[PDB]
């Protein structure tokens, strides 16, 4: 079902530089329409985590540079829109957004010795917006705590 | 319970049990189903023979209200006869005051408000009947309605009234009724009746199939199944 | 304690009477909730539907009822008592035009409805119609209005309105909602009318489970929203 | 027991007991048997004495020249329905100048008895009418009941201990369509003699036989003309 | 108890269901009415259960003719019946006599309407008491009907909840001769005795009688009247 | 009084004079002889003035109430039936010359005629009123099957003006109306 979205994501990671990264955001809403389907077993959470993994990996390549604003504006795009995307009335709070950003706060642990203090706290102030809502319940309950200790 | 005597009294939690008691009197009657195809409505009634002295066509439950409207009653049979005469009389005044046939959407509203009036006063009781209304037109297509003893009336694609109300609609909804013709429906109605308890713990029965749609040119009449007998020939092959 | 007047409509020693206030908990067997919102020059009804069967149709379910060309309503409570209440509303709206020669105000109609519900309390020997009615309409030199009629014969017009099962939870949301002085530009109205019902019921509904009636100063005809543009307002609030 | 008082009050089982009690008034009256052939419909009743020297109470009564009825149950509801029955028969003669079809006259009775089985203020009619008639499509045998249901049938017996009469009719109903009146009448009154205690016999003074025919007007024979019908009979196998 | 009904007596005393109907009057909203030397002042209490209720929709002080007003304390749904009765009844005098009906004449007739529902049995009495004002033939008037059918002529009174505190207030307060402007000052000051917390221009609703006819006050004056005048 | 109604392929065309007279004195000089009932159905009235105004209010009350229940636009034949049920019932009491015309989605343009008796009949074109007797020979020698809309407006303008030539119950000004699927175009013709 969603393996076509994986092999298209196999295309876009090659075409991060061959094609421009806005076209990765143009192939993105088709994978959102796949997440809009999300019915029972076909295109649901386990395969939805794969596009969520590959869209963050494309967000890694696009904003490894100092053009950081794309990974942040893609987040308030999708994390306000996921109420319209996957399942209405509090979707799952279960592997649909959690490890996609638990990887990213692990990346904020990596970049804090490399990137300077300004765009990483712009990165933190934009991830505090949805961490105040959910995603720090259990398992990685310290997705907030490993980065609010970083703010200290 | 106790405050359940009149139909004009409320319970301490807010419902009328006299309406609730009359609903499950319809439950004890035999199953009558209704279904509509894309160009017609097909009725069907499981009707059981009383002992033996029944004379093969008495006291039927497939009435004929208008030129294109009939009923598929179930419950107290005498109470349905008086209710059928109201719908015969209601459709006559619409002809005499407006000059054309009664729409089924307007006919079911006039009947259900009349059933509603017997659920308000302490002098009278609610009815003990539930029934079907099927019609066909060229400007409106086919419609199929449903009236409970309380008076709630709205439209279905298929229904059942009797003991097996749930046990019939389980296998009604596995039919592709949106595109079939109502000649293929007739051989499919007869197997729905014969699956669920035709004469298992009962004694005997006889099938009645009413019929309205494009092939009848808007007329409502019984099937010519007596001709070629194809309903029972096709449904009794479903023994295994 | 009770005893004394819990069968018929007479007084209780010092207090009130119970058969009318048993009709107030006769709405709640519908299992439904309706919300009306007046913020500015428009007016919005919103109500969910509950379809429990695939054989059951879609067109014959809607609780939005067009009374006149500029007056629409929504009905809660039990179903059969609701439609007979509408038949009186359609009837006496036409008597005003015949007797008096102009369109009836939405304020005047709830007087004529609640007075019919009044006689059934005063005089006995008829069950007092356990349903509730909410109206909207456009008035010249007065703007839009939202009215509610009660089974007791009470009526009052008010801005943000809830009914059905969840009054005390939805009105608690709308008191905190209508306290700031924000303008209501016809999508501020609808998005609050959705998200109030969406959080109190906790459904955040899929597009095909509701109804939305509307009226607006521009086109004063009563209008039921198309399923396509219901999706357009749903994708508007969740950008 | 509190639900067992009025016609209006439903039960928590869904059965109105006042209609169920008016069936019991039908079993108080005596037995009567009606049947029909292709051409002739004969109903036979059983009189009951009041005292040892009073006249026996009549059962079969003429209605129209093509309609005659039997009776079982209350005599108050008997003549009250008869006066409604005779009024409707002569209105079609006065207006339409035709005799009534038998099947649509009985539908007027079910509309007549439906109102006092729903509205408070009048009990249901305790009555057991058997109806024989001639429309344009041959003979008919009808029965009614105080639950306002009417049943078309080819043979029927109602009244006291009438179950034993029904067993005789079921194993001889194949013979009824062909035989003529010389035995069709005494096919019927062989069914009455099982609704009797086994020591007395159906005499000439306690039985009525009414015959309506295709070419025969409805005629009531009693107490003098029963003797050409009771001749040529066997006894009970005792 | 014997009661249960209206068409029979008790073995010792009086009709009990009319006494129970007066209990619903005491559980109503409070009200006050003061007859001054040049006019009569009516004032009542009107609080919504929420901030959502439009206050300018349903009114309490209700004119009958151009010189007669009327308030209540009981149930508002029963109040609207006998108001519409008193309107059409006041026009029947004017079609016959071509003269505005005096205030002592409605109370003969309105109490005879509330009389008639205390009959039969298959009916219930009202749960509303009234206060009727008006300035006919120079002298102003202030009356009070009840669900039993009797009536009065008050100098000053108060109905509704906590009426005994307002009565002992007015017994210590009301003198014989004041103007209408001093009368409203002691009519809000007795409403402050038993009101709730905030008292704005929308919590109260006040109508007056002059000799220039009946008038109810808009909230522009009532804000300016309650502005620091006690 | 002279009234006129002609149907065509799209819809119908109506027309009338004004000149409400009494004896030999004109009381009303310009008069709406055609009355809206629904958005697509008009009627033009003739006979007694107070009788036809009372009937047209009751039919608008009954038909306007009836279409809201069905949630459908009403039929033109439905409206013509309601005038028949009042004129035939209350005959020997009314003098009404009602002609009903209008567009309908099911059938298109229709013209019905209800004279002083109480009968109802569908026609292609219809005349009525006191001055209608003078143009009966002109209207059937000029009529032709298969006209357009602009021909029918030309047809009824010349047809009314011959009855409105001098005849004492007719003249004044011409009020025309065209009813189709799109809308209702009403105009006043003089000179």
């Amino acid at each position: 079902m969603a393996d076509g979205g994986s092999e298209r994501a196999d295309g876009r990671i090659v075409k991060m530089e061959v094609d421009y990264s806005a076209t990765v955001d143009q192939r993105l809403p088709e994978c959102a329409k796949l997440a809009k389907e999300g019915r029972l077993q076909e295109v649901i959470e386990t395969l939805l985590s794969l596009e969520k993994q590959t869209r963050t990996a494309s967000d890694m390549v696009s904003t490894s540079r100092i053009l950081v604003a794309v990974v942040k504006m893609c987040y308030e795009a999708k994390e306000w829109d996921l109420l319209n995307e996957n399942i209405m009335l509090l979707s799952k709070r279960r592997s649909q957004l959690k490890q996609a950003v638990a990887k990213m706060v692990q990346q904020c642990c990596t970049y804090v010795e490399e990137i300077t203090d300004l765009p990483i706290k712009l990165r933190l102030i934009d991830t505090l917006r949805m961490v105040t809502e959910g995603k720090i319940y259990v398992e990685i309950e310290r997705a907030r705590l490993t980065k609010t200790l970083a703010t200290i | 319970t106790g405050y359940d005597l009149s139909a004009s009294t409320f319970s301490p939690d807010g419902r009328v049990f006299q309406v609730e008691y009359a609903m499950k009197a319809v439950e004890n009657s035999s199953t009558a189903i209704g279904i509509r195809c894309k160009d017609g409505v097909v009725f069907g009634v499981e009707k059981l023979v009383l002992s033996k002295l029944y004379e093969e066509g008495s006291n039927k439950r497939l009435f004929n209200v208008d030129r294109h409207v009939g009923m598929a009653v179930a419950g107290l049979l005498a109470d349905a006869r008086s209710l059928a005469d109201i719908a015969r009389e209601e459709a006559s005044n619409f002809r005499s005051n407006f000059g054309y046939n009664i729409p089924l959407k307007h006919l079911a509203d006039r009947v259900a408000m009349y059933v509603h009036a017997y659920t308000l006063y302490s002098a009278v009781r609610p009815f003990g009947c539930s029934f079907m209304l099927g019609s066909y037109s060229v400007n409106d297509g086919a419609q199929l309605y449903m009236i409970d003893p309380s008076g709630v009336s709205y439209g279905y694609w298929g229904c059942a009234i009797g003991k097996a109300r749930q046990a019939a609609k389980t296998e009604i909804e596995k039919l592709q009724m949106k595109e079939m013709t109502c000649r293929d429906i007739v051989k499919e109605v007869a197997k729905i009746i014969y699956i669920v308890h035709d004469e298992v713990k009962d004694k005997a029965f006889e099938l009645e199939l009413s019929w309205v749609g494009e092939l009848t040119n808007g007329r409502h009449e019984i099937v010519p199944k007596d001709i070629r007998e194809e309903a029972e020939k096709y449904a009794k092959e479903s023994l295994k | 304690s009770a005893g004394f007047d819990r069968h018929i409509t007479i007084f209780s020693p010092e207090g009130r009477l119970y058969q009318v206030e048993y009709a107030f908990k006769a709405i709640n067997q519908g299992g439904l909730t309706s919300v009306a919102v007046r913020g500015k020059d428009c007016a919005v009804i919103v109500t969910q539907k509950k379809v429990p069967d695939k054989l059951l149709d879609s067109s014959t379910v809607t609780h939005l009822f067009k009374i006149t060309e500029n007056i629409g309503c929504v009905m809660t409570g039990m179903t059969a008592d609701s439609r007979s209440q509408v038949q009186r509303a359609r009837y006496e709206a036409a008597n005003w035009k015949y007797k008096y020669g102009y369109e009836i105000p939405v304020d005047m109609l709830c007087k004529r409805i609640a007075d019919i519900s009044q006689v059934y309390t005063q005089n006995a020997e008829m069950r007092p119609l356990g349903c509730c009615m909410i109206l909207i309409g456009i008035d010249e030199e007065q703007g839009p209005q939202v009215y509610k009629c009660d089974p007791a014969g009470y009526y009052c017009g008010f801005k943000a309105t809830a009914a059905g099962v969840k009054q005390t939870e939805s009105t608690s949301f709308l008191e905190k909602k209508v306290k700031k002085k924000f303008d209501w530009t016809f999508e501020q109205t609808v998005e609050t009318a959705i998200t109030c019902l969406s959080t109190v019921l906790s459904i955040d509904f899929k597009p095909s489970e509701i109804e939305v009636g509307v009226v607006t100063v521009e086109n004063p005809k009563f209008r039921i929203l198309t399923e396509a543009e219901i999706d357009a307002h749903l994708v508007a609030l969740a950008e | 027991n509190q639900y067992d008082n009025d016609v209006t009050v439903w039960s928590p089982q869904g059965r109105i007991h006042q209609i169920e009690y008016a069936m019991e008034a039908v079993k108080q009256g005596s037995a009567t048997v009606g049947l029909k052939s292709k051409t002739h419909a004969v109903l036979v009743a059983l009189k009951r004495a009041q005292s040892e020297l009073a006249a026996h109470q009549k059962k079969i009564l003429h209605v129209d020249n093509h309609i005659g009825i039997s009776i079982a149950g209350l005599t108050a509801d008997a003549r009250l329905l008869c006066n409604f029955m005779r009024q409707e028969c002569l209105d079609s003669r006065f207006v339409f100048d035709r005799p009534l079809p038998v099947s649509r006259l009985v539908s007027l009775i079910g509309s007549k008895t439906q109102i006092p089985t729903q509205r408070y203020g009048r009990r249901p009619y305790g009555v057991g009418l058997l109806i024989a008639g001639y429309d344009d499509m041959g003979p008919h045998i009808f029965q009614t009941c105080p639950s306002a249901n009417y049943f078309d049938c080819r043979a029927m017996s109602i009244g006291a201990r009438s179950q034993s009469a029904r067993t005789y009719l079921e194993r001889h109903m194949s013979e009824f369509m062909e035989c003529n009146l010389n035995e069709l009448v005494k096919h019927g009154l062989r069914a009455l003699r099982e609704t009797l205690p086994a020591e007395q016999d159906l005499t000439t003074k306690n039985v009525s036989i009414g015959i309506v025919g295709k070419d025969l007007e409805f005629t009531i024979y009693d107490d003098d003309d029963v003797s050409p019908f009771l001749e040529g009979l066997e006894e009970r196998p005792q | 108890g014997y009661s249960f009904s209206l068409t029979t007596f008790s073995p010792s005393g009086k009709l009990v269901q009319i006494e129970y109907a007066l209990a619903a009057v005491a559980g109503g909203a409070p009200s006050v009415g003061i007859k001054a030397a040049n006019g009569v002042v009516l004032a009542t209490e009107k609080k919504q259960k929420s901030i959502l209720y439009d206050e300018r929709s349903v009114h309490k002080v209700e004119p009958i003719t151009k010189h007669i007003g009327l308030v209540y304390s009981g149930m508002g749904p029963d109040y609207r019946v006998l108001v519409h009765r008193a309107r059409k009844l006041a026009q029947q005098y004017y079609l016959v006599y071509q003269e505005p009906i005096p205030t002592a004449q409605l109370v003969q007739r309105v109490a005879s309407v509330m009389q008639e529902y205390t009959q039969s049995g298959g009916v219930r009495p009202f749960g509303v008491s009234l206060l009727i004002c008006g300035w006919n033939e120079g002298r102003p008037y202030l009356f009070q009907s009840d669900p039993s059918g009797a009536y009065f002529a008050w100098k000053a009174t108060a109905m509704g909840k906590n009426y005994v505190n307002g009565k002992t207030f007015l017994e210590k307060r009301y003198n014989e001769d004041l103007e209408l402007e001093d009368a409203i000052h002691t009519a809000i000051l007795t409403l402050k005795e038993s009101f709730e917390g905030q008292m704005t221009e929308d919590n109260i609703e006040v109508g007056i009688c002059n000799e220039a006819g009946f008038r109810r006050l808009t909230p522009t004056e009532v804000k300016d009247y309650l502005a620091a005048i006690a | 009084t002279t009234i006129m109604a002609v149907q065509f392929d799209g819809g119908v065309v109506l027309g009338a004079d004004s000149r409400t007279t009494t004896g030999s004195y004109i009381a009303n000089r310009v008069t709406d002889k055609l009355t809206p009932i629904h958005d697509r159905i008009f009627c033009c009235r003739s006979g007694s003035a107070a009788d036809t105004q009372a009937v047209a209010d009751a039919v608008t009350y009954q038909l306007g109430f009836h279409s809201i229940e069905l949630n459908e636009p009403p039929l033109v034949h439905t409206a013509a039936s309601l005038f028949k049920e009042m004129c035939y019932r209350y005959r020997e009491d009314l003098m009404a010359g009602i002609i009903i015309a209008g567009w309908d989605p099911q059938e298109g343009g229709q013209v019905y005629s209800v004279p002083m008796g109480g009968m109802m009949v569908r026609q292609s074109f219809a005349i009525g009123g006191s001055g209608s007797s003078y143009i009966y020979g002109y209207v059937d020698a000029t009529y032709r099957e298969g006209m357009t809309k602009e021909e029918c407006l030309q047809f009824t303008a010349n047809a009314l003006a011959l009855a409105m030539e001098r005849d004492g119950s007719s003249g004044g000004v011409i009020r025309l109306a065209a009813i189709a699927e799109s809308g209702v175009e009403r105009q006043v013709l003089l000179g």
